[PDB]
This record gives structure tokens, C-alpha cells and sequence, in this order.
């Protein structure tokens, strides 16, 4: 009987890098501006009623 | 397996013949405890029992 390769079981050849479906960004991130903040609860004055 | 062949007779096939055979994989550890008093102890005095 001819040789073949059944005969080897050759395993197979794992390739480099890992496909990925896209993810959704931040849309607040360029919406929106990041402002400078120290560390804790920032507090803002707002305009309730005009005279 | 050799043949032997006269003048212009006909020559035959005879091949070699292969199996695969896999391995396993084990992973083996030895922890050792001792209180950091012990290392002070050997370290100063040089007695080598952490080295042993």
C-alpha cells in the first residue's frame, strides 16, 4: 500500500492575532467635552426662575 | 523488504508503514513555608537552609 498523510493525524496550524467583530464607542466622550476635575462631587449654580 | 530482481524482471512496491502516538502534559510544584524569623536566621549566620 502508497504512504498518506491519514497515517500522520497531522495537527493542524493555529495562526497569530484574533478577529473581532467592531464595538460601539463612547458617543458622551465627542458629544460632550471632558472637563478638568479634581478628585469628588463638583457642584454647579443654575438659574431657577428670572425675575 | 529488499527484492531480488534477475535482468528485465519486474521490480515491486514494499513501504514502510507509520502510527502516531500523542503525549500528555503534567504540571508539578513544591511549596515550602517558613516564617520571615527563619530567613533572618539563615541569612545572618549563613547556614544555607533555605539553599537546602
Amino acid at each position: 500500500a502508497v504512504l498518506k498523510t491519514s497515517s500522520f493525524q497531522l495537527p493542524r496550524h493555529l495562526v497569530p492575532g484574533v478577529w473581532q467583530k467592531a464595538q460601539g464607542q463612547s458617543v458622551l466622550a465627542r458629544l460632550s467635552n471632558a472637563e478638568p476635575q479634581e478628585f469628588g462631587e463638583q457642584q454647579y449654580m443654575t438659574l431657577t426662575a428670572p425675575p | 523488504r529488499g527484492e531480488v530482481v534477475g535482468e528485465s524482471a519486474e521490480k515491486s512496491e514494499s513501504t514502510a508503514t507509520f502510527a502516531p502516538v500523542t503525549s500528555l502534559v503534567r504540571k508539578v510544584q513544591v511549596t515550602q513555608r517558613f516564617s520571615q524569623e527563619v530567613k533572618w536566621a539563615d541569612e545572618s549566620r549563613q547556614l544555607g537552609v533555605l539553599q537546602t
